[PDB]
RNA sequence: GCCCGGAUAGCUCAGCUGUAGAGCAUCAGACUUAAAAUCUGAGGGUCCAGGGUUCAAGUCCCUGUUCGGGCGCCA
RNA sequence: GCUUCCGUAGUGCAGCGGCUAGCACGUUAGGCUCAUAAUCUAAAGGUCCUUGGUUCGAAACCAUCCGGGGGCACCA
RNA sequence: UCUUGGGGCCGAAACGAUCUCAACCUAUUCUCAAACUUUAAAUGGGUAAGAAGCCCGGCUCGCUGGUGUGGAGCCGGGCG
RNA sequence: ACAGAAACCUCCCGUGGAGCAGAAGGGCAAAAGCUCGCUUGAUCUUGAUUUUCAGUACGAAUACAGACCGUGAAAGCGGG
RNA sequence: GUCUACGGCCAUACCACCCUGAACGCGCCCGAUCUCGUCUGAUCUCGGAAGCUAAGCAGGGUCGGGCCUGGUUAGUACUUGGAUGGGAGACCGCCUGGGAAUACCGGGUGCUGUAGGCUU
RNA sequence: UUAAUG
């Protein structure tokens, strides 16, 4: 036989990692990078712009630590865009940017900055910053919380952060990790950008499908064709999407009806009725003794 | 031979053990601490006596070894071979030591180890013997026999345990009837109601 | 009623060669292993200097491949019919995975080269199920459960039910 | 002699407690210092840079300098004459504050609401603090059983 | 620190910018009945390391690393 | 006790972490001889004193252990 | 218990069986540590126990800044 | 498969029982360890502070500031 | 009642096994054209939505291990100050305050901040 | 050149 290595003395010199590492949310390395403020800036609220792309969403929060917890300014999720006009590819490059951009006049919204710093709305691609404006209030500026996802070239992360740099916020970037930016040659192309961003490589795998075969275009794309989605009616869909969502940016929250009240979780057990069980449990044993014996 | 044991007789320095630090350290005399019949049960050695002293002074191992010899030869004597079961209680680990002139003097003065020898305790048991309870007055004699081979003074106490165990006499065979015992050797399993309900149904099935 | 998520699949299947000798004869192992499979292979290397066998530290000894899906089915069923389906108890393993060894890889169907030669190769099937993406993934990591993992008679039982082949002890 | 290095005989002092290794955590960092609050130091060995003396292992002083990642602190140095009130640069991890200072805040707070409190009514409430006094003499109430006699217990050797 | 010698095949030494030589040693053939003694061919050169001039450098030029031989000694 | 050194086939020695440990003798086997020797041709044979450490690697470098050999042991 | 093995025993042999004896594993048990420690005192060492303190109103800043935001410095009062 | 106590591959457990150049102690797990990609913050200049301390130097270090920079997408990190 | 995203305190939260998950969600899952990275679309990235709670995850259970918090140990060990107290010493007793930690026996098994859902 | 012994 071997050695047992988990045993009583491993779980007394067992230290557990906090809870989100437990989890695998948190990388505190990172936050410890991210979320602290300078001592000298006395509460000045560090803004983070926090985008993790789910697998059938993506959300857009924006946060500042507070010391019994982070409270969220402004917040944006992506199946808020049926009521912009994007029923389906929720959880695109596209969606991201929407997402972005939605998250950005939001926050100007309810900061009261509809009409300064508008962004850009002929979008191309370049780089651009949000350069602040004199005899003005100031622009808003916050870092980038991409988290846990690795950060290549052309990721929904920095698609949401062009969304909220177009959107009008000061936040400092690259134009490396941006799709377009050529890994061998080192330049950056905005027309391959502007295509992510409107999401003509949908609409060209679309084509290619329509091309090769209906079966695994069908497999592919189902609500695609349930909502009868073309690659003509793609780029005018985004178009009015980020028309609609720089029209009315503001959000309303559901109304909530009276709850029924019920229970559908399984209460905990009491200390009568364990006491009880053990109980039942060895006369049934001894019960059970007797009748073989 | 080596130094009389009035110079190393009371606890004078801090205990300095046999490890990492203090290498070379010659072996000790005592290593069989037990004999008798250690290959044996709890139900058939009832009576327990105990050596406990009432000093704080350094036993040495070279008395262990004397005082283990003088009670053996009493026990083979009176109770035969397989009669009764010794078992020192003071592993010695103080390592002593020796300041030998041959002249530097007392310059440099630190000790190259010498032996060992026991940090003893008020009301700390020395020796432990178990045995029949018709052989009262016979462990009596062998431990007044063995108190000749340690200095200072100690005292001889028959406990109420029930052999080389933490309980009582007169409970231990309720608790052994209500199976809270297990008879394991030398030792005794205490099963209490703390663990899972499996190892109760092994235990009464 | 066998639920549709718990159907035993095939996760990888691991060749490796261990000629124990750089230069001439690895590099031609590679080329077995690269006519074998369709892609390059990548040269493992050693830990330690063990004079007895003539190997250095940091001194590529082996070279292995892993290989996913229908062409790692296509080759483990080349390996089977080499074997004539057939396995020991011995050859699996408590995790749930099992492997064996050919003697030299002109069983499979490859053509001998002069210029190249004569190559064993070890196969390794690590089998798998769908909902073994957690442990090695970046985002939720965690383990899997007991009722998902593999067990040495749910291998057995599922090499018997696909593949026919008759399991004999040893 | 004995050797003069910074960190000398700090084998417990800095070491992290048991299962409390690993990650520092962050309210600790982003709990904000002002100047001339009373703060205390206690030494912590995962973050090397910025630590204090052992001699201010355990003091407790006040700041006078904020910057970026550590504070400045006025602490009391007793000094083989004489204390001096001398200035150190601490980071972030070896600082807590010191709540002698928050309750005599809310001391003081009590004594205000109760100074704007009873003016235009003339009780005379006494705000110092007056220490335990001799108690006040009270009935000790027998009813029922009589007191339980106490017996000294006799000598038995239970080695 | 200055000056001048050497460091080249396993060893001791030559080598005038255009297959690196002489001797000892090893191997392989003669000789003797055989080794050794003595002939015959063959193999073995990071020319101490790097850089520079030149069409081309072991050689010419400094830069450094070892080894002698003598000088010189204000932190 | 202090400082220092050594400890390698059977014997006396070498050995610049990476060997097949090297030379001589001894040994054994075969020639030569009538035998022996000498001579010639082959071969066997090292716990590298012991433990550990450094090292990718230790016969050596580092530490201790057990052996051994020299120099000191002083004025009063 | 075969996780392995030294001597056998019936075995050509076989984790087939067999009494074991050794290391290993699991629950115990005796004695310790200046250069060990989960815990952990007594004594002790810092700090505070107010006018240099609170509650107001307003200026300045080239520092920091969605925000006459934050911080600091100046003033003019009221509280004993 | 050769392959064995040890050459290579895979699975499972694995709070650090490894490693961080060295003596020991502390500290460290999506790191402070290993492997990659780019670099030279191991650059220049004032001042302040700690340690040794007489509260003097030297050495070592600690926070900042003014410039030029490296890396990262950025927060930041770095002046051995 | 409960989940998701970002968190605070970092086991009352961990670990082993078993049971149940309505709705949104979270995931498992389907492929490699484009962005991207590998021996390998296993990881990462990208484009999706046929199936599924099998797993993660959420809740609960184990006379469960661990952990947290009390009693016992025990006014015990120890300890500030005192005596022309004892004893050959070793050490012990008393006056004056202060006061532990194992084994053993009970209880518990995450609270909470911001934003957004679901049970309409 | 070497070549001793029974
Ligand atoms: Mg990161
Ligand atoms: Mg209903
Ligand atoms: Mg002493
Ligand atoms: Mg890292
Ligand atoms: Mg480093
Ligand atoms: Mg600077
Ligand atoms: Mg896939
Ligand atoms: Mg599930
Ligand atoms: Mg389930
Ligand atoms: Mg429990």
């Amino acid at each position: 036989f071997v050695k047992v290595v988990k045993n009583k003395a491993y779980f007394k010199r067992y230290q557990v990692k906090f809870r989100r590492r437990r989890e695998g949310k948190t990388d505190y390395y990172a936050r410890k990078r991210l979320v602290i403020q300078d001592k000298n800036k006395y509460n000045t609220p560090k803004y983070r712009m926090i985008v993790r792309v789910t697998n059938r969403d993506i959300i857009c929060q924006i946060a500042y630590a507070r010391i019994e917890g982070d409270m969220i300014v402004c917040a944006a999720y992506a199946h808020e865009l049926p009521k912009y006009g994007v029923k389906v590819g929720l959880t695109n490059y596209a969606a991201a940017y929407c997402t972005g951009l939605l998250l950005a006049r939001r926050l100007l919204n309810r900061f009261g900055m509809d009409k300064i710093y508008e962004g850009q709305v002929e979008v191309t691609g370049d780089e651009y910053n949000v350069e602040s404006i004199d005899g003005q209030p100031g622009a808003f500026t916050c870092y980038l919380d991409a988290g846990l996802a690795r950060t290549t070239t052309g990721n929904k992360v920095f698609g949401a952060l062009k969304g909220a740099v177009d959107g009008g916020l000061s936040i400092p970037h690259s134009t490396k990790r941006f799709p377009g930016y050529d890994s061998e040659s080192k330049e950056f192309n905005a027309e391959v950008h502007r295509k992510h961003i409107m999401g003509q490589n949908v609409a060209d795998y679309m084509r290619y499908l329509m091309e090769e075969d209906e079966d695994a275009y069908k497999k592919q794309f189902s609500q695609y064709i349930k909502n009868n989605v073309t690659p003509d009616m793609m780029e005018e869909m985004y178009k009015k999407a980020h028309a609609a969502i720089r029209e009315n940016p503001v959000y309303e929250k559901k109304p909530k009806r009276e709850v029924k009240k019920k229970r559908w979780n399984r209460p905990k057990m009491s200390l009568a009725q364990k006491k009880d069980r053990v109980a039942q449990k060895k006369a049934s044993f001894l019960r059970a003794q007797e009748r073989a014996a | 031979g080596r130094r009389p044991a009035r110079c190393y007789r009371y606890c004078k320095n801090k205990p300095y053990p046999k490890s990492r630090f203090c290498r070379g350290v010659p072996d000790a005399k005592i290593r069989i601490f037990d004999l008798g019949r250690k290959k044996a049960k709890v139900d058939e050695f009832p009576l327990c006596g105990h050596m406990v002293s009432d000093e704080y002074e350094q036993l040495s191992s070279e008395a262990l070894e004397a005082a283990r010899i003088c009670a053996n030869k009493y026990m083979v004597k009176s109770c035969g071979k397989d009669g009764f079961h010794i078992r020192v209680r003071l592993h010695p680990f103080h390592v002593i030591r020796i300041n030998k002139m041959l002249q530097t003097g007392m310059r440099g003065a630190f000790g190259k180890p010498q032996g060992t020898v026991a940090r003893v305790h008020i009301g700390q048991v020395i020796m432990s013997i178990r045995t029949k309870l018709q052989n009262k007055e016979h462990v009596v004699e062998a431990l007044r026999r063995a108190k000749f081979k340690f200095p200072g003074r100690q005292k001889i106490h028959i406990s109420k345990k029930w052999g080389f165990t933490k309980f009582n006499a007169d409970e231990f065979e309720d608790m052994v009837a209500e199976k809270r015992l297990i008879p394991d050797g030398c030792g005794v399993k205490y099963i209490p109601n703390r663990g899972p309900l499996d190892k109760w149904r092994a235990l009464h099935s | 009623k066998e639920n549709p998520m718990r159907e035993l699949r095939i996760r990888k299947l691991c060749l490796n060669i261990c000629v124990g000798e750089s230069g001439d004869r690895l590099t031609r192992a590679a080329k077995v292993l690269e006519q074998l499979t369709g892609q390059t292979p990548v040269f493992s290397k050693a830990r330690y200097t063990v004079r007895s066998f003539g190997i250095r530290r940091n001194e590529k000894i082996a070279v292995h491949c892993t290989v996913r899906g229908a062409k790692a089915e296509e080759i483990l069923e080349k390996g089977l019919k080499v074997r004539e389906y057939e396995l020991r108890k011995n050859n699996f393993s408590d995790t749930g995975n099992f492997g064996f060894g050919i003697q030299e890889h002109i069983d499979l169907g490859i053509k001998y080269d002069p210029s190249i030669g004569i190559y064993g190769l070890d196969f390794y099937v690590v089998l798998g199920r769908p909902g073994f993406s957690i442990a090695d993934k970046k985002r939720r990591t965690g383990c899997i459960g007991a009722k998902h993992r593999i067990s040495k008679e749910e291998a057995m039982r599922w090499f018997q039910q696909k593949y026919d082949g008759i399991i004999l002890p040893g | 002699t004995n050797t003069k290095g910074k960190r000398r005989g700090t084998r417990y002092m800095f070491s992290r407690p048991f299962r409390k290794h690993g990650v520092v955590p962050l309210a600790t960092y982003m709990r904000i210092y002002k100047k001339g609050d009373i703060v205390d130091i206690k030494g912590m060995g995962t973050v090397q840079k910025g630590m204090p003396h052992k001699c201010y292992h355990g003091k407790t002083g006040r700041v006078y300098n904020v910057t970026q990642h550590a504070v400045g602190i006025v602490v009391n140095k007793q000094v083989k004459g004489k204390i001096l009130a001398k200035r150190i640069n601490v980071r972030i991890e070896h600082i807590k504050h010191s709540k002698s200072r928050d309750s005599f805040l809310k001391r003081v707070k009590e004594n205000d609401q109760k100074k704007k409190e009873a003016k235009e009514k003339g009780t005379w409430v006494q705000l110092k603090r007056q220490p335990a006094p001799p108690r006040e003499a009270h009935f000790v109430r027998t009813n029922g059983k009589e007191p339980e006699l106490l017996e000294p217990i006799p000598y038995e050797f239970m080695a």
